[PDB]
């Protein structure tokens, strides 16, 4: 009989995964505070990673990575793009943290007068600054159709113990409902942000059967060729980066996590990352089964009683 | 030559003071009996080894150590131990009953019917140092002669020798080999008393000797023995640039200056390489020293990912040679998350000594062609700290246990005071770690 | 890098490598005796009490 | 500190006394006559904490106001191991009535025991406190030992005091008064002892009939379990070890608040006075903790343990015992206080008691006790709401008034229990 505690009540993802682990009769959950735990579903913030792995017999597993916030933090994930060697990329949008540079590259934009539309959405720099990263706003992108709509990818990937590195083969689209206009309802795609809402699918959500099958017939391609060999890319290149800084593989306590990649295709069926969500939630019609994988490959893995793509082993 | 004087300080000092004078013998060819043949000044002498042995007439040299423990069976195993000869009636002073894992006992109590004997023993040590450099103190955390008396004694050390220099090597607690309960208690009033008084202090977490004696020496049940005899090993890499020829780390003084940057943060990380079962493959300087940066060969379980360094330090014993440090140097830095605070300049200094580390004959360890100890002073090792903290605060809360110190003549004041320096203490790293 | 501060001797060597640049004993007496007096303090309820 | 001096008073304590010097003299290597005939060096290393010295005399003292068990004692095997001065006793008893053994019959006696007390106390080169055996249902054991623990507490303010303290039931009842004189004395014992071993003639019984299936246990039944227990709780004092243990250093780490320092003491494997099969490590582990195993008759679910210590006696596998000892833990963590961490400890001992080889003792200090004093509150107050037999303590002197302080403190006791039962 396992033990686990649990220190995150909002997170609905590791609710279902406390849910399913007493569904097992093997796993017990104790009060908060009991350090006599096997697993720790901890807490998003200050979560004590230095009082993992002091208990005599006891084997010791996070749900949480310590240090994966240089990735998940906005300001974090350009810094660590911009100064890591293994990052240097044609896939991150051109990005400045600011509390210079930008307005140096921002006048070789005025120049040619090339789309010079940033974000923190504006066209003009001191209303910017007057208003944190500056991102360079991604002015072509691949609309749907019908309804000239915007939309961006969520991928779910778990990191094991190990480092492996596991895709959730099911993604979501998070659809714009109001068509593009070259106002923010039609350029942020927040699936709160839009409840239009509603349309074309059910809570402006399009899952890949379907995505794969507009783009089979729209466009002559398919979901894996024009859009997630890059997706594996973007993942691995960042993952692959931290993993010194992050790994526990000889470390007294092991960890896993869950990440949210988000994505934005633009029109030349080319993916750019916008960000890497540390603590994500999942879309209600994929709740169970890829909590169910999180229990299968990174909880029972550590503690024995695919719907993954293995980008790393 | 400046001599150090060691003081063994309850069972934890006393027993692993045991097993550091074997090795120091074994290492400088004194025999049990005191009689070393290499040492052709008879009766005399200032070589490098004469910091930690005095000489006789009759050629004995011997150490220049006191134990004390308020309580005898274990400093009587030393005067009819093996080693016996070797010290002086005068140097092992007992009590008659312990501290019962008692600070204030220890402290309080207890420690004021002895202080003046202990001291008066460590003059007769004193008058004849032509120029006495400071003492190592060696004692746990946790018991009450440990923590208690030895925070009286470095008191009293700062009082009768104010321009001297005051090591400590320091067992903190650890359930896989001991613990009394109370062991929080008494580790943090040690602290805070001695924090003023201590001028670098090597944290020893018996968790990871434990599990270094498990994982390296496949011993399912280590033993006090099997884990002094290792903590004796990281004890002699410290040391050793006090008892022979050497550039680097020559004088207490310069532990301080090379590690101790900010007086408080004065505890560096000790993080040793290799450790190879007797009974079970030479390791190379790159190997040796990239293991110096594997959590599982530190003295103290933290992450040093996590903090920055303030200082650090390579001591290599062995056949090793400056080419092949720095070229592993290079090949580490490219590959390990290795940052400094930005107000020290990034960089190792190091030390060979040439002769390979010794062994106990008939010990667990393995005789090794090469071998490494890095003190380095980084903010990480506050991990050891909150969790210290962290029991402490569970106790204090319903005041569990308090009354026994109570009892003794100490105030519930003392317990939140102490408290409060180590909240400070933990605000002290996590502004310098980031 | 720079390698400085190489001292050999016969027993090893030393050096730098830098990879980038940047009470009174009157005052314890008391607190000694203070302690020992509370000590009698309490004892000499425990035994008033067990007079009593 | 090494000397422990050890008094039996009364007919109980006598009884369970002497079994104890029988049980842990043949673990010792001295034989009735008290000489040394055992083979292992580890008897005599800490020989001294029991036994004045080439003869061993028990370090022990023996009280009665009536002279018939102490003269069983002295006519029995071990009768002459005892130093013959150190025989104490009375003519006319205390009839079962804890005042005559507290205030006339008992004071009339106690000097004479306190100067044997001296007598020994004064050869000790470091004494580490006393350990007394007696009932709390009669009236030496319960009246006078209390007056006694209190006259040596006087003497003796900085010594630890220890007792094994026998619970009365009504299971296994002399006398209708057993909880005028058990209330009576736990007053006593929560002021003036450090450390008490609850002894519950209930659970005593209760494992003798449903476990050892026996049905009509004696008082020697009773007692081989009770011997049993002591051997195994003054193992770490008696034997060379890795810890070596003393009355304070038992003290410090097992009462985190001064009242509350009532042990259930537990023994594995539960036997008669054979089955030739030695348990397991898991099987001593799981069967240590058991209620049924447990010495008080308290269900440890219904409490929560604040502190815990465990000691393995035979040749066995350490990474075993550490194995099985932190796995209880886990399949109980609910009923560890959570403020004070790592508050279970293991220690192991090379020699087996007789006839076992391997066994393993508990003792733990759990809230769950408060059901024991619950119990005894109510038979105290069934009687007391009508002053009934009341008239034998008055007549002795007593006021109605000391019953209701007594009362109200054992309450008091409870509540604290309670408290941190639910911190
Ligand atoms: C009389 O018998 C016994 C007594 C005791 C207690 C005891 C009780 C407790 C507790 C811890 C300890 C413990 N702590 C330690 C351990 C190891 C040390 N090592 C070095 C220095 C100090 C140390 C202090 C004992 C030290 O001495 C005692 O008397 C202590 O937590 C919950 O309650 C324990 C016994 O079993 C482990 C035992 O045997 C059955
Ligand atoms: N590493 C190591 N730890 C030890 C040794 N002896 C005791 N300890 C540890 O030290 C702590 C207890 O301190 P002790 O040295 O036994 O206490 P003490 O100073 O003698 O104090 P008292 O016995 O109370 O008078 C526990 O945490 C033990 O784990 C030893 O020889 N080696
Ligand atoms: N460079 C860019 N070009 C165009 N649109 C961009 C953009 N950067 C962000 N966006 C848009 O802004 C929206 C705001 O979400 P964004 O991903 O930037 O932060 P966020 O944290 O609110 C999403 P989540 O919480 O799901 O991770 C995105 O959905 C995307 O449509
Ligand atoms: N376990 C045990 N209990 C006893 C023994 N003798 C008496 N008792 C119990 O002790 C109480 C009677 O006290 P007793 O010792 O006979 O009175 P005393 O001689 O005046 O101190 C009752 O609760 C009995 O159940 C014994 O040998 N073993
Ligand atoms: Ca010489
Ligand atoms: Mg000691
Ligand atoms: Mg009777």
């Amino acid at each position: 009989m396992y033990t686990f505690v649990v220190r995150d009540e909002n997170s609905s993802v590791y609710a279902e995964v406390s849910r399913l682990l007493l569904a097992t009769g093997q796993w017990k959950r104790l009060r908060k505070d009991n350090p006599r735990f096997n697993l720790m579903l901890g807490e998003r913030n200050r979560l004590p990673f230095g009082r993992l792995g002091h208990e005599p017999g006891l084997v010791q597993l996070v749900n949480y990575y310590r240090g994966a916030d240089k990735l998940c933090r906005k300001a974090s994930l350009v810094k660590l793009i911009k100064t890591s060697p293994e990052l240097s990329c044609t896939w991150f949008p051109e990005s400045y943290v600011i509390y210079e540079v930008f307005l140096a590259a921002y006048n070789r934009r005025r120049e040619g007068r090339e789309g010079n539309v940033w974000i923190a959405i504006s066209s003009e720099a001191s209303e910017l600054l007057d208003f944190h990263v500056i991102q360079k706003y991604l002015e072509k992108p691949l609309l749907l159709e019908p309804g000239h709509r915007k939309f961006d990818i969520r991928s779910w990937v778990l990191v094991d113990h190990l480092y492996n590195i596991y895709l959730y083969r099911e993604g979501v689209l998070r659809t714009s409902s109001e068509p593009y206009n070259s106002d923010k309802t039609c350029h942020l795609t927040n699936h709160c942000i839009q409840k239009n809402y509603g349309r074309y699918e059910e809570g402006n959500e399009m899952f890949f059967e379907e995505f794969n099958q507009y783009l089979m017939d729209a466009l002559n391609t398919t979901l894996e060729n024009s859009i997630l060999l890059q997706i594996k890319h973007i993942i691995r290149s960042c993952l692959m980066c931290i993993e010194p800084a992050i790994s526990t593989k000889h470390l007294h306590y092991q960890s896993f996590q869950l990440f949210g990649f988000d994505f934005m295709v633009d029109e030349e069926l080319k993916v750019w990352l916008i960000e890497v969500n540390g603590a994500p939630a999942c879309a209600q019609k994929l709740y169970a089964e890829l909590c169910q994988g999180i229990v299968d490959v990174a909880i029972s893995s550590v503690f024995p009683l695919s719907i993954f793509i293995k980008l790393h082993h | 030559m400046r001599e150090c004087i060691s003081i063994h300080v309850g069972q934890a000092g006393v027993q692993i003071g045991n097993a550091c004078w074997e090795l120091y013998c074994l290492e400088h060819g004194i025999q049990p009996d005191g009689q070393m043949p290499s040492d052709k000044t008879i009766g005399g002498g200032d070589d490098s080894f004469n910091t930690f042995f005095s000489e006789t007439g009759a050629g004995k040299h011997v150490p220049r150590a006191v134990f004390v423990d308020l309580e005898p069976t274990v400093i009587d195993e030393v005067r009819t131990g093996t080693y016996r000869q070797l010290f002086h009636p005068e140097q092992l002073i007992t009590g008659k009953e312990d501290a019962a894992n008692n600070y204030a006992r220890g402290h309080y109590t207890i420690g004021k019917e002895i202080i003046d004997l202990v001291l008066d023993r460590i003059r007769k040590l004193a008058d004849q140092c032509t120029g006495l450099q400071g003492f190592l103190v060696f004692h746990s955390f946790g018991g009450g002669t440990g923590s208690g008396f030895t925070s009286l004694l470095m008191e009293r050390l700062s009082v009768d020798y104010g321009k001297k220099s005051k090591l400590e090597f320091s067992i903190y607690p650890a359930p896989q080999v001991s613990t009394a309960v109370v062991e929080p208690y008494n580790s943090i009033l040690t602290t805070h008393t001695t924090l003023e008084h201590s001028d670098c202090a090597f944290m020893v977490d018996n968790e990871a000797i434990y599990d270094i004696c498990r994982r390296n020496l496949d011993i399912e049940r280590p033993t006090y023995t099997n884990l002094n005899r290792l903590i004796s090993q990281i004890v002699s890499s410290i040391t050793a640039s006090l008892r022979f020829d050497g550039a680097l780390n020559v004088d207490l003084t310069e532990f301080q200056t090379n590690l101790v940057p900010y007086p408080r943060i004065h505890f560096p990380l000790a993080t040793y390489a290799p450790v190879i079962s007797a009974e079970k493959e030479q390791l190379s300087v790159a190997e040796i020293t990239n293991a110096c940066f594997e959590p599982a060969n530190q003295m103290v379980k933290c992450d040093p990912r996590h903090g920055k360094y303030m200082a650090c330090c390579l001591l290599y014993r062995g056949d090793v040679v400056p080419k092949d440090v720095n070229a592993a140097i290079a090949t580490i830095k490219t590959k390990r998350s290795i940052q400094f605070v930005d107000w020290c300049p990034t960089g190792f200094k190091v030390g060979i000594n040439y002769q390979p580390p010794t062994v106990v004959p008939g010990g667990d360890l393995a005789k090794v062609q090469r071998a490494v100890c890095m003190l380095s002073n980084t903010t990480a090792i506050a991990e050891a700290w909150a969790r210290l903290d962290h029991k402490f605060d569970l106790m204090y809360a319903k005041r569990a246990f308090v009354h026994w110190y109570v009892g003794e003549g100490m105030e519930e004041g003392e317990f939140s005071e102490a408290r409060e320096d180590m909240a400070a203490l933990e605000k002290d790293y996590e502004e310098v770690g980031v | 890098m720079e390698v400085i501060e190489l001292n050999k001797c016969t027993s090893g060597q030393s050096f730098e490598v830098i990879l980038k640049p940047p009470p009174s004993l009157e005052e314890i007496q008391k607190k000694l005796e203070a302690a020992e007096e509370r000590r009698k303090y309490q004892e000499a309820e425990l035994l008033k009490h067990l007079a009593e | 500190m090494r000397e422990i001096v050890h008094i039996q008073a009364g007919q109980c304590g006598n009884q369970i006394g002497a079994k104890f010097w029988e049980v842990i003299s043949d673990e010792h290597g001295i034989d009735p006559t008290g000489s040394y005939h055992g083979d292992s060096d580890l008897q005599l290393e800490r020989i001294n904490v029991y036994y004045n010295e080439n003869k061993y005399v028990p370090r022990a003292i023996l009280v009665d106001l009536e002279p018939g068990t102490m003269d069983s004692v002295r006519s029995g095997p071990f009768g002459q191991i005892f130093r013959p001065d150190n025989f104490v006793f009375g003519q006319s008893g205390a009839g079962n009535n804890w005042a005559k053994g507290h205030y006339t019959e008992g004071a009339e006696l106690v000097d004479s025991v306190l100067d044997v007390v001296r007598k020994e106390s004064e050869s000790c080169d470091c004494l580490q406190g006393f350990q007394l055996t007696h009932s709390l249902g009669g009236g030496t054991g319960s009246g006078m030992g209390t007056l006694l623990i209190s006259k040596i507490r006087e003497e003796y303010p900085d010594r630890i005091m220890n007792t094994f303290s026998v619970m009365p039931s009504p299971k296994v009842s002399d006398t209708v008064v057993e909880p005028y004189n058990a209330t009576l004395s736990v007053h006593q014992l929560v002021e003036n002892t450090d450390e008490t071993y609850c002894i519950d003639n209930e659970a005593l019984y209760d494992i003798c009939f449903r476990t050892l299936k026996l049905t009509t246990p004696t008082y020697g039944d009773l007692n081989h379990l009770v011997s049993a227990t002591m051997s195994g709780v003054t193992t770490c004092l008696r034997f060379p070890g890795q810890l070596n243990a003393d009355l304070r250093k038992l003290a410090v780490n097992m009462v985190p608040f001064p009242r509350l320092h009532f042990f259930m003491p537990g023994f594995a494997p539960l036997t008669s006075r054979q089955q030739y099969r030695a348990l397991t490590v898991p099987e001593l582990t799981q069967q240590m903790f058991d209620s049924k195993n447990m010495m008080a008759a308290c269900d440890p679910r219904h409490g929560r343990y604040l502190t815990v210590a465990a000691i393995f006696r035979g040749r066995m596998s350490m990474k075993e015992v550490d194995e099985q000892m932190l796995n209880v833990q886990n399949k109980n963590s609910s009923y560890f206080v959570e403020w004070i961490p790592n508050n279970v400890k293991t220690a192991v001992c090379d020699i087996p008691p007789r006839g076992l080889k391997m066994s393993a003792t508990f003792i733990g200090n759990s809230t769950a006790i408060q059901e024991l004093f619950k119990r005894i509150s109510e038979q105290f107050t069934a009687m007391f709401r009508r002053k009934a037999f009341l008239h034998w303590y008055t007549g002795e002197g007593m006021d109605e008034m000391e019953f209701t302080e007594a009362e109200s403190n054992m309450n008091d006791l409870v509540s604290e229990y309670q408290q941190y039962q639910d911190a």
